[PDB]
């Protein structure tokens, strides 16, 4: 147990931008995006379709993108080329539907006088602790749920835990505007991290490794959604504690885990179109089964909230997010043993393409008291892993 | 009148090997000389042909006795050949200076501006030695060829080794210091100071410290125009004069009513201004005599470095001239009632005439072709 | 190391390529070039309004800077000192290739040519066009120098002398030198007073200079503008100040 | 001065103080020594959170790209696509540079004037100033990089 911590050596594999360097903070410009785009269609038609088609028929691969700047619809889903290839889908005659999912910014193949494949990969003791974000009751400033969820982990002396979502965020320090404390004592935002830590430190008393990775709606990173290294200050020195971009893929002992930080699920599973009378775990399955094909969970670029237009959820860098870009080829490897995509879709633990997914959805959810988490647990020896999930 | 000229072109031109061999230049050794060389031609009634290049002598020859050439002109040296096509840049062409009767009308009054008179022909003798002495002193220029042209002045070709290739800078370089007479007076860049060089001999006057000397050099100008005017028109000066001070012009017109005579009239008027003042008088002799004697270069024929000039032997029935050629040694000799025309015929006198044109043409021909 | 010291030198007295500014710890933001920009024009207005140059440059902080090897990051100071003059002139040729006449530009072409002599006769070697005006001047002849006395001596009448007399030229290499009525001339050479062997460099430099911006004036005028917009927005403002 | 134009930019921080409330137009006529309400607090901690709360909408809001829809219309999407023609982006980088540096700019102190006031107020004004002057100094706008604009030109 306590060998088995001092054991831990975590460590990344991305490649970390140098903080005096970022190649986009702020400048954007539209024809570097065109060149991007126009650079990486080519890529995927020379590297991954090109294996199922040998050269009256048209065939073409192209980006899909909405027609109209509405929510789309099954008869304005359009497909472009290049700059000149231009062109629609008319294939709603026979009402013929295959088992795929379709959404703005996918790169499918289509051919036709209409048959389309989605770039399909060909077919194949430790304990753990996962925490979601918030922590704080909605409309207080208390922070005792970060109290009964340390309680329960150093009750079950798990060997690490991972601590993410949003921790000071703008859902719940704008009411207040400030920090005022029972002992007559006036805060602010670091501060109050700094005491947030101290308490988990202090509480863990650095026995277990600690995994922060940041979110968007956080206060104090005010970077776009590949954001990274929320800054970790702590009057404790001993190295428990760690920080990590928002797409995360860490090394366990053995173990890869990629970590998509924020509410991806549901926004592509209702911004995108599916077939109807399809049981919603089902739904869920197959648009993650589409995401992992464009080897990059971050595929929709618009990503608008449903049913309002205008307002947008999150920010994505569109020129900087492909380097995050991580390819999926089990002939190899299996990169991604296991995916946390925490998101408001119900509860699971399943398997695809011989790797796992488990949505811990967010503690305090709705501002109900009823949090739940997960555990997992894994042995070995191939690749053996029990989860289970909690509820508060 | 056509039929004349139509058969006399077979004597008209005979200068045509040696019009090919002077526009050959032999020492530089390159061919194709005449090739690229323009050409313009007048025809009868307005008609006119230009980028008229002959390749072959002969065919040159066949095409100008075929036609009527009433005007026959000379052009520069091309990139290639062909015409109107390729926009084609000019390599070479000679220094040219053009002098003209008309500078001095204001000037003379014997003559009816029309027809030009005996009294009026030493100012074309005086500026052809004048801008010879120029060329010689100021510049090297070994060559030199003169050409009278029909019923007024003259022109100045050139042949060097250098200077036909001279960019169009070079060329305004060059015609800017040989004008003097700016138009009204010669300009204060030499009026600022003393000891001077250009006008100074300019003006006949070397370098000197004296009855004796100032007469061998007013009498020149004395001759050239007491004779044809001996200032019958006072205003002409009296205007210049009106540049100083209106008190000596009133002197002057004071004096000049009671004496009546021009030479009498010139030997006052240098007596009143010769000792009036030190500075404020200053070389007033001189330009009057510039401004009264210097020819005015023309700056419009001679501006570009491509252009098109009246050739030597040009016939044109209007006044009957025939442009006979000329050279440095003959300006002391030469006169314009003697040149030949086409009204002699079967007449031993034009015989010897033209004969005399050719060989004082073949003289400085092949004085090129030895010094070249 | 002192070969890089050289062509820089050369670069820095001639003036004609420029360097990269990004590593530079100075000149960096959007603003401070906006001023350096604009001294250098200021100066050379200044200097073509009043016709005490080397008293101009120490108005305006142009000269470069003296600092002893001992003194700590001393590779800062050249290097801004450096960057100042080689950005400045670029910028303002810039300017007036763009939206000047070429009945204009010979305003800019005075200005530039007037602080490069300052620069040669303060500067300590005048190599770089010692070498090439040995090409130019050729040593006047006895033989000629006797043939003209005459003439020379009536041009030349105040001294502020077989030596004082200065190598003589060809013709055809200077025609723009006959106009000065300070000049003699004897059949197609001319001989001059060795003071003005820096008149002859403004000739040069000056013919030079302006042929450049016409041809940058021509790998523009194919284009509409310029492409970037903090730029081209700026550039004009560098026409009347 | 150099401080009315940059005043006439800059965006709302209100300070909400005890029983009263401010708009914070601070320069550096205005007692640039002294930055505290007419109370006797110093509101500083407030002042910094809301400069803390309104960088980061001011980021947040230029982050989500919108351009402007062609044919002269004022409508904007953020779906931008391969064969649009029209470039316009709704906030373009340059107001936010200038939004930005006039916020720098409304709290930088002169130093004749700190010289005569104690450590503890430059101190943290500096600390302050600090939080937006390392944001601009990362900028890939406010810096520029300059051989690019003409060495295609025929420049070295
Ligand atoms: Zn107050």
């Amino acid at each position: 147990q306590h060998q088995n911590s001092n054991n831990m050596t975590i460590v990344d594999l991305f490649e970390q931008y140098d903080p005096n360097k970022i190649p986009n903070y702020l400048t954007n410009n539209i024809d570097k995006i065109r060149k991007h785009l126009e650079q990486r269609i080519l890529t995927f038609k020379i590297q991954n379709y090109s294996q199922f088609i040998v050269n009256e028929e048209v065939k073409m691969v192209g980006r899909l993108i909405s027609t109209e700047n509405g929510f789309l619809n099954t008869t304005n889903l359009r497909i472009e080329l290049n700059r000149n290839q231009y062109f629609d889908l008319v294939f709603e005659n026979d009402f013929d539907f295959g088992n795929n999912v379709l959404f703005p910014n996918q790169i499918v193949m289509v051919k036709g006088i209409l048959v389309v494949s989605e770039l399909i990969t060909d077919h194949i003791s430790q304990l753990i602790m996962v925490a979601a974000g918030p922590f704080s009751t909605v409309m207080s400033t208390q922070y005792t749920s970060f109290d009964n969820i340390l309680h329960v982990a150093k009750t079950k002396k798990v060997s690490t835990l991972i601590l993410l979502g949003p921790f000071l965020d703008i859902k719940n320090e704008i009411l207040k505007d400030g920090s005022i404390i029972i002992n007559s004592k006036e805060y602010t935002f670091e501060q109050l991290q700094n005491s947030l830590f101290e308490k988990a430190v202090k509480e863990l008393e650095g026995k277990t490794q600690i995994i922060i990775v940041p979110s968007t709606r956080d206060i104090l990173s005010t970077d776009s959604i590949p954001q990274m290294s929320l800054e970790i200050k702590v009057s404790e020195h001993k190295n428990s504690i760690h920080s990590y971009s928002n797409p995360a893929y860490i090394d366990i002992d053995k173990l890869r885990v990629y970590i998509a930080n924020s509410d991806v699920g549901m926004i592509t599973l209702q911004n995108s179109l599916l077939d109807k009378k399809i049981p919603y775990m089902q739904q869920s399955r197959l648009t993650f089964k589409a995401l992992m094909n464009q080897q990059n969970l971050y595929s929709i670029y618009p990503m608008r909230n449903p049913q309002d237009s205008q307002q947008i959820l999150e920010t994505v860098k569109l020129p900087n997010i492909n380097d995050f870009d991580i390819p999926f080829d089990y002939q190899l490897e299996q990169y991604p043993h296991i995916i946390i995509s925490p998101s408001s879709l119900p509860k699971f633990a399943t398997k695809i393409y011989n790797t796992v997914v488990i949505n811990p959805n967010y503690v305090i959810r709705d501002g109900s008291q009823a949090g739940n988490f997960a555990i997992i647990t894994l042995f070995k020896d191939h690749e053996r892993t029990r989860v289970d999930l909690y509820c508060l | 009148l056509d039929y004349d000229l139509l058969e006399e072109y077979y004597r008209s031109y005979f200068p045509v090997s040696q019009m090919v061999q002077w526009l050959s230049y032999p020492q530089d050794g390159d061919d194709t000389y005449f090739t690229r060389r323009e050409f313009s031609f007048t025809l009868q009634n307005e008609v006119y042909l230009r980028y008229q290049m002959y390749n072959s002598e002969r065919e040159f020859k066949n095409a100008l006795l075929q036609k009527v050439p009433e005007k026959i002109d000379i052009g520069a040296v091309y990139d290639r050949p062909g015409k109107k096509g390729d926009d084609i840049k000019a390599k070479e062409k000679e220094f040219v200076i053009d002098i003209d009767m008309t500078d001095y009308d204001h000037i003379r009054t014997c003559c009816s501006k029309a027809k030009i008179c005996e009294k009026c022909w030493k100012f074309m003798r005086v500026a052809c030695d004048l801008i010879s002495k120029s060329l010689d002193e100021d510049f090297g220029f070994q060559h030199v060829l003169w050409v009278y042209s029909g019923r007024r002045g003259i022109h100045a070709w050139v042949c060097d080794k250098e200077i036909r290739k001279a960019n169009d800078y070079t060329r305004a370089s060059i015609i800017d210091y040989l004008n003097i007479l700016v138009d009204y007076v010669k300009p204060s860049l030499l009026k600022m100071e003393k000891s001077h060089l250009i006008e100074r001999n300019a003006m006949k006057q070397l370098n000197q410290k004296k009855a004796e000397k100032e007469s061998e050099k007013v009498f020149v100008e004395i001759v050239l125009r007491e004779q044809n005017l001996f200032m019958k028109k006072p205003e002409i000066i009296l205007e210049f004069l009106a540049k100083r001070s209106e008190n000596l012009s009133k002197e002057v017109e004071k004096e000049w009513k009671t004496l009546k005579t021009s030479e009498q009239r010139y030997e006052a008027l240098k007596e009143l201004v010769s000792s009036e003042d030190k500075k404020k008088t200053h070389y007033l002799l001189e330009e009057l005599r510039i401004w009264l004697l210097y020819p005015r270069l023309d700056v419009n024929v001679s501006k570009s470095t491509n252009h098109l000039l009246k050739s030597p032997f040009c016939i044109h029935p209007k006044t009957g001239n025939v442009c006979v050629p000329f050279t440095t040694e003959e300006i002391s000799t030469f006169d314009p009632f003697s040149v030949p025309n086409i009204s002699t015929l079967t007449t031993e006198e034009g015989s010897s005439k033209m004969k005399n044109s050719l060989k004082i043409f073949n003289k400085f021909l092949e004085n090129l072709k030895k010094d070249v | 190391l002192n070969k890089q010291i050289k062509e820089e030198e050369r670069n820095y007295i001639l003036l004609e390529n420029a360097i990269d500014n990004s590593n530079i710890q100075g000149f960096q933001t959007i603003q401070e070039i906006v001023q350096l920009a604009m001294q250098r024009m200021k100066m050379i207005k200044e200097i073509i309004q009043e016709e005490n140059y080397n008293r101009i440059r120490v108005a305006n902080k142009f000269i470069t800077v003296a600092i002893p090897k001992s003194d700590p990051e001393y590779e800062l100071k050249n290097k801004q000192q450096y960057a100042k003059e080689v950005l400045s002139h670029f910028l303002c040729k810039m300017a007036y290739a763009f939206y000047a006449e070429p009945e204009t530009w010979l305003e800019f072409a005075r200005a530039e040519a007037f602080i490069l002599m300052d620069k040669l006769k303060s500067g300590q070697h005048h190599a770089n066009f010692f070498s090439d005006e040995n090409l130019k001047i050729k040593t006047i002849s006895d033989e000629l120098f006797k043939q003209a006395f005459p003439k020379i001596e009536a041009t030349f009448s105040s001294i502020k002398i077989k030596k004082d007399n200065f190598k003589m030229f060809k013709f055809i290499d200077h025609p723009s030198m006959l106009s000065n009525n300070d000049v003699v001339l004897h059949k197609g050479y001319i001989i001059i007073y060795k003071e003005s062997t820096s008149k002859i460099v403004q000739n040069i430099f000056i013919e030079r200079l302006l042929d450049e911006m016409r041809l940058l004036q021509l790998k523009f005028q194919n284009n509409g503008s310029k492409l970037d917009d903090d730029r081209l927005s700026f550039l004009k403002d560098l026409h009347k100040a | 001065s150099k401080r009315n134009q940059f005043l006439t930019s800059i965006p709302r921080v209100l300070v909400d103080c005890k029983k009263c409330d401010q708009t914070f137009l601070f320069l550096g006529a205005d007692a640039a020594s002294i930055l505290k309400c007419k109370c006797g607090n110093d509101i500083y901690i407030q002042l910094k959170n809301k400069i803390a709360l309104v960088v980061k909408e001011l980021i947040r809001n230029f982050e989500e790209n919108a351009i402007q829809i062609d044919n002269e219309e004022f409508e904007y999407t953020h779906q931008i696509s391969l064969v649009g023609k029209a470039k316009q982006q709704k906030m373009s980088s340059f107001t936010l540079n200038q939004k930005l540096l006039s916020i720098q700019a409304m709290f930088d102190i002169t130093k004749e004037e700190q010289e005569n006031t104690q450590k503890v107020t430059i101190e943290k004004i500096k600390t302050i100033k600090k939080t937006l002057d390392d944001l601009l100094s990362k900028s890939q706008y406010n810096n520029l990089n300059l051989s690019n604009i003409f060495t295609s030109f025929g420049l070295l």
